[PDB]
């Protein structure tokens, strides 16, 4: 008893898969775990370093991006161009490097309550006024007054590395 | 070869078409194929139920479309227009509703047109419903009396009443509308299981009987301990 | 937009692997088919999380091919393109028609209707690069682009993108 | 109760025909550009819910038959009851 | 008519299909048919 | 799962997984050879219950 | 006689003049100033052969501007013979007149926003569409051109880029050509119209002809309980 809303970021309207409510692989409710570049960065290369380490038991931009790629070659099989090039993206478009900015990112926005969609653009889309975050990021209007993104943007370039 | 899953069938759906999927089907050399340029399956372009119209028309007011069953000759205006129900006979390939007086009864045809919006104010409702694709290559404007309209749909309908062991496993070795048989499936919108021999060999899977009454499995808690 | 998703796959094993240690190969089979493969439902799948704790439930044996099919769950980041989404990436190519923004594993196309009517195409310069009198749109420069549409295929993701909008183009 | 070798026989040694069938819809009206790797059933607008399954091709012809005499035969490949 | 009024028009004319089609002997014998009956007032 | 003609298509099934140089623990004499021995490792889903061949 | 029977008769004047040829005017205009005209009696009118009469009766009727009635008649001394009248039923023919002038309307409209889309692009050869997102995916390895998938050749870009001033053109000429009709339907839906029938329609009956051989009279069968689409009113 099935037969025959079309996908627009701006509107919040993701899909199907990308449900703001998630079913895990334990059944449990979880929330849609979208990612900044900072953070996606981070969870691609410690998964790396972590494949790598058990492979064996059984800084400046160009330094890392040597160390990513030489990495991403020594612990990925064929057919891994998809993964050179995102690698090569995130390291040349992040915002925070360590792993503490990106946490601090993550405690300040997670006070704001929006979706994760518009919070991952939030850390990895870079503005200066409220003016252009609520033209870049359409979901925010009416959302969050320009006082209170104002104070989060002036906040967010504070952490910004370098 | 296809990227596409390769599955098997667990279940045939019948149903009916409605106008608008026929026309959402339908891709018009269209039907090298033009629409693929293939392994073609062939691609859809755009009589059996005069007894199930005559019952439901009877067992139906004919003229809002609320239940009344055939031999009621009344309305009851509950909801109702009051009008008295005709006794409807088939002649032909058509339908005749007699009225009687309140002196021979008052006779007329119910035109086509008639019976579909009747049936479309009647009150499967996805599958197949009262009021509801050429097949593919491998399978009025203008005066016109009524008398000559009539002969055109009269010939239309009789037109379209007229036109409707090589593997290692064989070496060792060696209820369904499908199972009956289908417009009455179609009709109910009938669900075929496909559990029966039947099914499973108009199909062509593995039918659920002796070596496939089961499955095998493959378990690594033996694997990892025969070496 | 990345993501992380739980997702699940239906592996095939060759008989030929059916020893003391097919889970390992089923891992390898992972890895060498799902990551970098671009599934257009779920968008580029990237990366495998959690690499040592991969689900593999009891496999079955087809009747007549031999193989058994496994069928696995795991943890992937999977980068998924919206429209309305903006974007920002390295132009790769550049041509009459447009422009090609490398972002992640994805290209997104800048046609001509997309673009400012001041800037114009110029094959002038090598390579050939859009001149405006603000900026020059070449190869290698940064664009901050918008996702104006996709087509998401079984196998194969293609975005077309938008700079015209304010506070986007070059960075 | 040659479950094998009866399958055989109807497909490996008969017409076996490989099919697309539309995952929200059961018809095989699925147009397939296999170089491309493109699927579209257009009617339900969607391009990955495309499934492929081996039947006899009298089986085809029968439900693009019964296709052509207004019935529906929608063949799906998981269960509901 | 449906179609009118979901486009927001103020339709003129309505569905024909919701039209709506609309003892004991007397022992006084000589005198029986000389009264009219008064059966009200 | 509940908790805790097989013998035709399990020779056959293991016969073409022999036939197709899967490894040999021990066609249809290798996998009549194995199942003698108990050395086949699959387990028939009867329909359901999970019995290994070997027990 | 109130002035809402004249208005609905200029809308259909009006109509019939700007959205229908000559005859059209002839025929619709006969039955406008009678009542209801029998077929034979329209002909006789307006001087016309059967045939030249079909087309008019019968686009007519399928706007639903005209409504006809069968009934059968029974002359003193001839064979009985079915006769057919003509006759306006306003409620509907309103209907009909409000429902299309939207739909023109909404078409045009529709047509004017499509326009502003991107252009898209066409095969020369075989002649196919292809959209700017479905062409975007058809490009060749070299970045440089869009390939037909049937044809494998460069495609072209399509047409009607610089039409979008024609379309707001057009649409403008519509509305001020069409200023009329609106405010008759505006004056139309203020008041109420009651439904017209043969019956009623005989009352303002002016008699074409001295001698006219079809009977302007209206005799239902008594008793008789059949009912007949579209021929009952509130
Ligand atoms: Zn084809
Ligand atoms: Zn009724
Ligand atoms: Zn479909
Ligand atoms: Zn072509």
């Amino acid at each position: 008893r099935r037969l025959k809303e079309e996908e627009n970021a701006a509107t919040l309207q993701l899909g199907q898969e990308f449900q703001l409510k998630q079913i895990n692989h334990q059944g449990e409710e979880e929330e849609l775990i979208a990612l900044n570049l900072s953070e996606a960065r981070l969870v691609i290369k410690e998964a790396l370093v972590e494949r790598r380490r058990a492979f064996k038991r059984s800084e400046t931009r160009e330094k890392e991006l040597e160390s990513i790629d030489v990495l991403l070659e020594q612990t990925t099989g064929g057919n891994n161009k998809d993964l050179k090039n995102t690698m090569q993206y995130l390291t040349n478009f992040s915002r925070f490097r360590d792993q503490e900015t990106v946490g601090a990112v993550i405690q300040l926005l997670k006070s704001t309550g929006l979706h994760p969609f518009e919070v991952a653009q939030l850390g990895s889309l870079a503005c200066d006024t409220a003016d252009e975050a609520k033209t870049l990021i359409p979901s925010l209007n009416n959302k969050i007054s320009d006082d209170e993104l104002e104070r989060i943007l002036k906040e967010l370039s504070n952490l910004e590395t370098l | 070869y296809s990227s596409a899953p390769l599955r098997t069938v667990k279940e045939v759906q019948f149903g009916l078409f409605s106008p608008e999927e026929v026309r959402a089907i339908s891709v018009a050399p269209r039907l090298k194929c033009q629409t693929c340029q293939e392994e073609c399956p062939g691609h859809f372009g755009h009589v059996g139920f005069i007894a199930k119209i005559k019952k439901v028309c009877e067992c139906v007011c004919m003229h809002c479309g609320k239940l009344l069953c055939k031999t009621k000759m009344v309305c009851e205006t509950r909801g109702g227009c009051g009008n008295t129900q005709p006794t409807i006979r088939k002649d032909g390939l058509k339908l005749v509703g007699s009225w009687k007086k309140d002196d021979e009864p008052e006779l007329r045809v119910l035109s086509t047109e008639e019976i579909l919006n009747i049936f479309k104010h009647i009150s499967n409702e996805v599958f197949s419903r009262p009021e509801w694709p050429v097949p593919p290559p491998p399978v009025e404007h203008n005066g016109a009396p009524h008398h000559a309209i009539e002969e055109a749909e009269s010939l239309l309908q009789f037109h379209v009443a007229t036109y409707m062991p090589q593997s290692e496993e064989t070496r060792a070795e060696l209820t369904g509308a499908l199972m009956r048989c289908l417009f009455e499936a179609g009709a109910s919108a009938e669900l075929d299981d496909c559990r029966g021999v039947s099914e499973n060999v108009i199909l062509g899977q593995m039918a659920p009987i002796g070596t496939g009454a089961f499955d095998v499995m493959i378990d690594e808690e033996s694997l990892v301990k025969y070496m | 937009m990345f993501f992380i998703k739980d997702l699940s796959l239906n592996i095939t094993l060759h008989p030929s692997f059916f020893g003391p240690r097919m889970k390992q190969y089923l891992k390898t089979k992972l890895l060498e088919e799902v990551e970098g493969s671009c599934t257009g439902k779920f968008g580029y799948i990237l990366c495998v999380l959690d690499y040592d704790n991969i689900d593999i439930q009891r496999g079955r044996i087809l009747p007549t091919d031999g193989s058994a099919e496994f069928n696995v769950k795991y943890r992937a980041v999977v980068f998924k393109p919206f429209k309305g989404e903006v974007v920002d990436g390295t132009v790769v190519s550049c041509s009459q028609h447009g422009f090609e923004v490398q972002v992640g594993p994805m290209k997104v196309f800048v046609t001509k209707h997309l673009m400012p009517q001041d800037l114009t195409f110029n094959a002038g310069s090598n390579p050939p690069s859009y001149q405006s009198s603000e900026d020059v749109i070449t190869i290698k420069s940064r664009i901050r682009v918008k996702i104006e549409g996709c087509i998401s295929q079984v196998s194969s993701i293609h975005a077309i993108g938008s700079i015209k909008e304010d506070y986007l183009g070059a960075i | 109760g040659a479950a094998s070798f009866l399958k055989e026989r109807l497909m490996e040694a008969s017409d076996a025909f490989r099919v697309h069938i539309c995952g929200i819809c059961g018809l095989m009206t699925v147009i397939a550009k296999l170089n491309h790797n493109q699927f579209e059933c257009k009617g339900c607008d969607n391009k990955i819910d495309i499934y492929q399954i081996h039947i006899p091709y009298a089986a085809k012809l029968l439900f693009q038959e019964l296709m052509a005499m207004n019935i529906t035969p929608r063949l799906y490949t998981d269960r509901s009851r | 008519p449906r179609k009118l009024q979901d486009l927001g028009l103020k339709p003129a004319s309505v569905d024909p299909a919701t039209i709506k089609r609309q003892k004991g002997k007397i022992t006084n014998t000589h005198m029986t048919g000389i009264l009219k009956d008064y059966s009200h007032r | 799962a509940i908790p805790k003609y097989e013998r035709a298509r399990i020779l056959g099934t293991r016969a073409l997984q022999i036939s197709m140089n899967a490894p040999v623990f021990v066609p249809l004499r290798i996998a009549m050879k194995e199942l003698a021995e108990k050395k086949i490792p699959l387990v028939i889903r009867r329909y359901f219950e999970d019995w290994s061949v070997e027990e | 006689d109130r002035p809402i029977d004249d208005i609905v008769k200029n809308l259909l004047k009006f109509v019939v003049r700007g959205f229908y040829g000559g005859s059209f005017v002839l025929v619709l205009d006969a039955i406008l100033f009678h009542s209801v005209l029998a077929e034979d009696d329209l002909k006789q009118l307006l001087s016309i052969n059967k045939t030249e009469l079909g087309p008019l009766i019968a686009r007519l009727r399928s706007d639903r501007l005209i409504s006809i009635h069968k009934q059968r008649e029974y002359p003193p001394n001839s064979k009985s013979v079915e006769r057919v009248y003509y006759y306006v039923k306003y409620p509907h023919a309103i209907d009909a007149i409000k429902w299309k002038v939207h739909q023109v309307v909404q078409r045009l409209k529709d047509d004017l926003d499509k326009n502003s889309e991107p252009n898209g692009y066409m095969c020369p050869i075989c002649l196919t569409k292809y959209t700017q997102l479905e062409a975007v995916q058809l490009l060749n390895f070299d970045r440089t051109e869009f390939l037909c998938s049937l044809c494998d050749e460069p495609l072209v870009e399509d047409d009607s880029g610089k039409k979008n001033k024609e379309k707001q053109d057009k649409l403008n000429r519509l509305m001020d050509q069409i200023q009329p009709i609106i405010d008759s339907l505006k004056k139309i839906d203020d008041s109420r119209i009651e439904e017209n029938t043969f019956e009623i329609a005989l009352a303002r009956l002016i008699p074409p002809q001295n001698q006219s051989h079809a009977a302007y009279t209206y005799n239902p069968k008594k008793g008789s309980t059949m009912f007949r689409p579209g021929d009952s009113a509130p």
